[PDB]
RNA sequence: UUUUUUUUUUUUUUU
RNA sequence: UUUUUUUUUUUUUU
RNA sequence: UUUUUUU
RNA sequence: CUAAAGAUAGCGUGAAAGCUCAAAAA
RNA sequence: GGACUCCUUAACUUAAACUGAGGAGUCAAGUAGGUACAAACCGUACAAGGAUUAAUUAUGUCCAA
């Protein structure tokens, strides 16, 4: 047999490598990366990384996949959970997390009336806070003051 | 010196700027010379796995498998342990 | 920050006294002196007692 | 001296369909400062491109 | 042992693993190969 | 660093994998320790001293998971306490190896009460005396040798330690505040007190007797 | 009361040059007997089987390998190679046992305090 | 019983297509196993995962390629 | 008791490290002190192979230049028998 | 005088599964380099000072050393004393500037180099061979020699190296002896002021406060 | 001035955080329902999960 | 070698006598057990063989109750419901040690009933 | 864990 | 970690 | 201009 | 308290005694 | 009736720059470059001649450079 350090010291060292395995690309994006999103769970690393592969791949990702990754880096940093205020403001301290931020407030005109619990239970559970998007929530809160149900007027009083 | 001819070995221990202390050492093995600096040769543990920089690249996917020592000195508790060539 | 935190400590002078949780030691030994670079003294050559 | 390495700076100019030998540059760069300037000036555009989106986090 | 002579001074960077008068390549090749 | 050797080249270290499972000293330790552990967060109330610590333990000192710490303060027969009406600390931590450091312990026990060690004399003629008062320390090792002057260690470890000798002289006590300190002293004391295995004239730690010897 | 097995025989023969002879004055006489053993040859073997089968925390015995390993001009590693296969083990039979008794306790746990409803 | 003749042993794996213009040291290197499949059929290629045949292959700790492995029916 | 390797022969030996010299190993047993280990003297130490060399040592090594001279030679590429070659 | 010398190692542990199994210093623990309680006045370094003139043409820099890598410090100066970084450079005179460098005491260096090297002095026909001298006596003798030396090894071997050699200047301590150059450490300055107070004091009711007090006492 | 460059300090940013295995552990031991105050499984805690997912998955009424 | 010096006080070290009265069933009634178990233990009754301990078993639900009684006359008193096994010693640390200091002062700690 | 090798012409290891 | 240190040791696991 | 630690 | 404890793995003595480990409980 | 190296192989102490065979390169009869220091190794769009010009090669990119 031979090795392939042996075959490769007859070669340029420039000289690109052929490919094993290939496979058709992800035709859409936000489905591609929805389905991902359903396993990451527990991993502040892989939320952040996920994102920075969306972020990397399109300027103007989904709104919906934005409010949901935003929400499930949130949900990580529960109340019951063991993770310290440091690890909150060392993450808030973060490049990326200012990039997806800052993308919310691009487009906050899109937000929806269902999603504004989930991000103020984010906020809650983040410990920060935000003057570029909270004015807009209390005015949604407001103005379905008499649709929201008794669970949901409590959560949001406590938050 | 007086002698005409020596070996590789020793010529290259010759020009070590060092201590004679740390020559003697040298020499004899209980210490050994890398990137400018003298430090304890590598510990050879019975049934734990070798560092991953001294086996031969075909055998680091073996060796990796192996158990690995993340303890003290004091806290080890190997059979017996001797220096690697 | 050391300035403005001395600026705002110079509005609350002391008013109780401090407690403190030093180290407790055998202060009646405090007159006792040790000596390093000692020599060995022999006055005489049959010893009467050695000194270490 | 203008925060542009020579490594840089040629790809630049190679860039620009610009054809100078190394034996003018030298002498440019000896005996027209500004010239040499504006040579340098020139490259670090090209050299020098920004996104397609740019983001601000000053505030945030 | 076989170190005195400067037909066993290792090949380093850029010399084509065989220059003149070698016997050490041919030896540990030969070695692993069987001895 | 990227020179292999010959026993990793050529025989490839199969040293190592040489090794027979018999004539062990421990045995093998028990893989049960498996999947399915739920960890918990305890939390243990210390005495007030541990305060002397200070952040610098408790914060600055990195760790594998976070470590909380708490000082509840309060103003000030049968020794009636109970969990209210007095001041302690709460330390609480997922890891309980955290919360069995001997640092902790040795925080209060120095402020609080310190630390002591014993020698105990044995031999024909061994005694240890005291001269007119402190510090003046003579020990005389059998009879016709002449006795040791122990004054330096002493005036070496002033108002660290201290030695007492009971009546009979056959007891050297050791009582300080510092654990280094007293060990040393200890030792010290015992490097120039200890006991020939032969003739048994001397000074020993208690809990560690000297074997006894004959000539053949 | 053990018995063993050899695999390898001693049969290729070498010459040595005597000593008193010249350059070349044709080839020696026979020295002695070596045997031919390539990479993966085996040399020696016990074809007892380990009977403790529900014990696999412990592991085979190679004392006897040990005392000639040093021995031996070549590298040496132990083998044990029975028919013991993964489904006719009793360690996974163990590991379900266990999950279903900690299931059935939680489960008795959780029905007990009656925070949820049953069935 | 756990011993009885009454007990099926077949396996089932995935399997990868072989590319043109690929060899055999380049899905070794890969980390991959080569395979083809040949009678009663066309010829076929596949891959197989290393840490999954191997795992087959290999079903002792202090052992060899094992007997079993050739006494099965995989359904790749 | 200067050894060449160390070992666990005591119940309760420890490995420790002593301040010699130079940094030097070694086992402790309370239980008996002939079993004190003091690792000073091993065994002279080889010269190793540069890893820059790996690539032409293991593996099969095929010969660098080919042979083509044999395959190559032909009366029609030769003068001298060039005329004798014959197609009818 | 009957023993080997006792080193850094000494007076550590010792971790032998590590690459810095134990830490090295010029000086013992007790013999480290300190500055004296009684500070006068605080001071503060410049990092590095330049002066140009244009007259006379000759350029200083003044550094400070304290912290720093000998090596990489070596490398540095080897720059500015070969004059390299200029335009106008010619390799058959001396392009350079004046170099002065200060708080030499202070360098560092990685690894076991404190306690595992030497310095060798040849000797012209000597059996005994050449001089060895450690760094532990060159450190406690004159400090400036160890930059002095790497910076020297450093200097292309020709004719030129005396001559870039001579406008070398280190020192150990803060300051200098020269006269007409500014130095790189100078008195400390006030903070500049603050536009806002970071702070929000609210005091408490007089009576709970002064009850609060009586209790305590 | 600018021949004096290497004196310059510097800090690159944080591109992404550092975690320790048990770190890592604990976070998916919370996330099953098994937080530092008890089981939500066993008993309904505060700041559950399940009870989480209704209220902020279906918060409007129907009309 | 390496000898041990210090070594940690037992829990029933230097103690005159011991008392304990609970409620089986009660919350938090695992102190009292354990505290029973190792009074009436073997190890104990070699060590110290002049310790009074005794129990007793309430009738009605009542709190738990732990007595103490040191050698040099010293008395402590705790609850079983509100304390632990190592946290109880905290408490009376300093004057078993007072006492074992006098005792080591007075006698040898090697000595045999 | 990796970048640092026989870099074994010298300095240097500045990560 | 303490000038404890000719082949003798303590404290803390960094 | 360091990387990695599934759910 | 319950449970468990090899014809006996490592110390010890003069033939003994004594200690420790495995197992068990926690 | 040939000196070094690559593959196979006879002899020898799986020794030696030996002794002798099968087939490729180089030197012999080859320059300048790289390999620290003295033919044989790598590379060459390889030395008619002259000048202050551009290039993917062995290979390098902290300082001597």
């Amino acid at each position: 047999m031979t090795t392939r350090e042996y075959e490769e010291a007859f070669l340029p060292r420039r000289l690109k490598r052929i490919k094993v395995f290939n496979t058709p690309p992800p035709s859409e994006l936000p489905a591609f990366f929805h389905k991902r999103l359903d396993n990451a769970h527990s991993n502040p690393r892989s939320i952040l990384k996920l994102y920075r592969q969306y972020m990397r791949k399109d300027d103007y990702p989904a709104y919906d996949w934005l409010v949901r990754c935003f929400c499930h880096l949130g949900n990580v940093f529960g109340f019951n959970s063991f993770w310290a205020t440091k690890d909150k403001q060392v993450i808030q301290a973060l490049p990326s997390f200012k990039f997806l931020v800052y993308d919310l407030i691009e487009r906050k005109h899109l937000i929806e009336a269902r999603q504004v619990p989930r991000l103020l239970y984010a906020f809650a559970c983040l410990e920060y806070r935000s003057w570029h998007l909270l004015p807009t929530l209390l005015e949604h809160v407001e103005a379905n003051l008499e649709k929201w149900r008794t669970p949901t007027l409590a959560n949001m009083a406590l938050t | 010196g007086h002698k005409h001819s020596e070996s590789v070995l020793q010529q290259f221990y010759n020009r070590l700027p060092v201590r004679k202390r740390f020559l003697k050492a040298i020499r004899k093995g209980t210490l050994i010379w890398d990137k400018g600096q003298v430090k304890i040769p590598p510990i050879a543990m019975q049934g734990y796995g070798l560092p991953n920089k001294l086996v031969l690249p075909h055998q680091k996917e073996f060796n990796n498998k192996l158990p690995k020592f993340k303890g003290k000195i004091n806290q080890l508790k190997a059979t017996r342990i001797w220096f690697q060539d | 920050k050391d300035v403005q935190l001395t600026r705002l400590l110079a509005q609350f002078p002391p008013v109780l006294e401090a407690v403190k949780d030093e180290k407790k030691a055998y202060e009646e030994d405090r007159h006792l002196r040790f000596q390093r670079h000692a020599r060995q003294k022999f006055e005489t050559w049959p010893p009467e007692k050695l000194e270490i | 001296e203008w925060s542009f390495p020579y490594a840089w700076l040629a790809t630049s100019l190679w860039r620009q369909n610009i054809w100078l030998d190394r034996k003018m540059l030298a002498n440019l760069a000896e005996t027209e400062p500004a010239s040499f300037r504006a040579l340098v000036n020139e490259g670090k555009s090209v050299y020098f491109w920004n996104p397609d989106k740019v983001r601000d986090i000053q505030d945030l | 042992w076989n170190r005195n002579p400067s037909a066993r001074y290792p090949k380093k960077g850029n010399k084509g693993c065989r220059p003149v008068c070698r016997a050490m390549r041919k030896i540990r090749k030969r070695l692993r190969t069987g001895r | 660093g990227g020179s292999y050797g010959y026993d990793a080249f050529f025989r490839g270290a199969a040293e190592v994998l040489n090794g027979s499972n018999i004539q062990l000293p421990h045995l093998p330790e028990n893989e049960e320790q498996k999947e399915g552990k739920v960890y918990q967060l305890h939390s243990v109330r210390f005495p007030p001293q541990v305060r002397r610590l200070g952040a610098n333990y408790f914060f600055r000192r990195q760790r594998a998971v976070p470590l909380t710490y708490y000082h509840h303060l309060v103003e000030a027969g049968v020794h009636a306490q109970t969990g209210r009406g007095q001041a302690l600390c709460f330390v609480a931590s997922a890891n309980p190896g955290y919360l069995q450091s001997k640092e902790l312990e040795n925080a209060v026990f120095e402020s609080t009460r310190g630390f002591a060690c014993q020698l105990i004399l044995e031999g024909r003629g061994v005694k240890a005396y005291f001269d007119p008062e402190w510090p003046n320390l003579m020990v005389r090792l059998g009879v016709g040798v002449k006795p040791l002057a122990l004054r330096r260690l002493a005036e070496q470890y002033a108002t660290r330690a201290k030695i007492f000798v009971d009546k009979r002289g056959l007891l050297l006590t050791v009582h300080g505040y510092d654990k280094c300190a007293v060990g040393t002293l200890a030792m010290s004391l015992f490097n120039h007190l200890q006991a020939n295995p032969y003739t048994m004239k001397g000074a020993h730690v208690a809990m560690h007797p000297i074997k006894k010897k004959v000539t053949r | 009361s053990k018995e063993v097995h050899q695999n390898v025989h001693a049969t290729y023969a070498v010459t040595r040059k005597p000593e008193g002879t010249k350059m070349g004055q044709g080839k020696g006489s026979i020295d002695r007997f070596v045997a031919r053993v390539p990479a993966g040859r085996i040399l020696f073997h016990i074809p007892q089987i380990n009977p403790f089968h529900p014990f696999p925390e412990v592991e085979p015995n190679f004392a006897a390998f040990k005392a000639i390993a040093p021995r031996l001009p070549v590298p040496v590693v132990f083998r044990e190679q029975n028919n013991f296969f993964q489904m006719h083990s009793v360690k996974d039979l163990i590991r379900k046992r266990q999950a279903e008794e900690r299931e059935n306790r939680e489960k008795t746990a959780r029905d007990k305090l009656g925070g949820f409803h049953t069935d | 019983g756990v011993l009885g003749a009454g007990r099926s042993s077949a396996v089932d794996v995935a399997c990868k297509p072989w590319k043109r213009f690929v060899r055999k040291e380049d899905i070794q290197r890969a980390g991959y196993v080569p395979c083809i499949v040949e009678k009663y059929g066309i010829e076929r290629r596949l891959a197989i995962h290393r840490d999954t045949l191997e795992a087959l292959a290999f079903d002792e700790q202090h052992g060899h390629l094992s007997y079993l492995f050739q006494a099965r029916l995989f359904r790749l | 008791w200067h050894r060449g390797t160390l070992s666990l022969l005591c119940s309760s030996c420890r490995y420790v490290v002593r301040k010699w010299h130079v940094p030097i190993l070694g086992v402790d047993c309370n239980a008996n002190p002939r079993h004190k280990q003091a690792l000073s003297v091993p065994a002279p130490r080889s010269r190793g192979i540069p890893k820059h060399l790996y690539p032409f040592l293991v593996g099969k090594q095929y010969p660098r230049h080919p042979r083509w001279r044999q395959a190559f030679t032909h009366r029609s590429r030769m003068g001298k028998y060039k005329p004798q070659v014959a197609r009818n | 005088s009957q023993s080997y010398p006792k080193g850094s190692f000494h007076e550590g542990h010792i971790n032998p599964f590590a690459d810095v199994q134990w830490i090295s210093r010029p000086f013992m623990k007790r013999n480290m380099p300190r500055d004296h309680h009684p500070l006068a006045k605080q001071h503060t370094s410049l990092k590095a000072v330049t002066m140009l003139d244009e007259e006379s043409g000759n350029h200083w820099h003044v550094l400070d050393g304290k912290g720093r890598s000998v090596g990489g410090l070596a490398a540095q100066v080897v720059r500015l004393l070969q004059g390299k970084h200029r335009v106008d450079f010619t390799p058959r005179t001396a392009a350079g500037d004046s170099v002065i460098v200060v708080n030499a005491i202070h360098l560092k260096m990685a690894g076991h180099t404190w306690d595992t090297k030497v310095y060798k002095f040849d000797r012209k026909t000597h059996p005994a061979g050449p001089k060895i001298i450690t760094a532990k006596t060159i450190m406690a003798r004159n400090p400036a020699m160890i930059l002095n030396l790497a910076v020297k090894r450093m200097l292309p071997p020709n004719r030129l190296r005396p001559i870039m050699y001579r406008k070398l200047f280190v020192y150990a301590g803060a300051l200098h002896p020269h006269w007409q150059v500014p130095q790189v450490i100078v008195p400390a300055k006030t903070p500049a002021e603050v536009s806002f107070l970071p702070f929000s004091v609210e005091r408490a009711d007089p009576v709970q406060a002064a009850a609060r007090i009586a209790a305590l006492g | 001035l600018i021949a004096l460059k290497w004196f310059r300090r510097k800090r690159p940013p944080m591109r992404l955080p550092k975690y320790s295995p048990l770190s890592l552990s604990l976070s998916i031991q919370a996330i099953r329902g098994h937080g530092r105050w008890g089981s939500e499984r066993e008993f309904p805690r505060g700041w559950d999960q399940l009870h989480l997912k209704d209220i902020l998955g279906s918060p409007l009424r129907s009309e | 070698p390496k000898y041990d010096l210090f070594k940690p006080l037992d829990f029933l070290a230097c103690v005159k006598s011991v008392h304990v009265a609970y409620h089986p069933g009660r919350p938090r009634s695992e102190v009292c057990r354990q505290l029973i178990h190792h009074m009436k233990s073997d190890s104990v009754r070699k060590r110290f063989p002049s310790l009074q301990a005794s129990y007793q078993l309430l009738g009605y639900n009542a709190p738990s109750t732990i007595k103490i009684e040191l050698i040099n006359g010293k008395k402590h008193e705790f609850q079983a419901e509100h304390f632990s096994l190592r946290e109880m010693q905290m408490r009376f640390d300093t004057d078993q040690f007072e006492a074992y200091l006098e005792y080591m002062k007075s006698q040898s700690v090697e000595a045999k009933p």
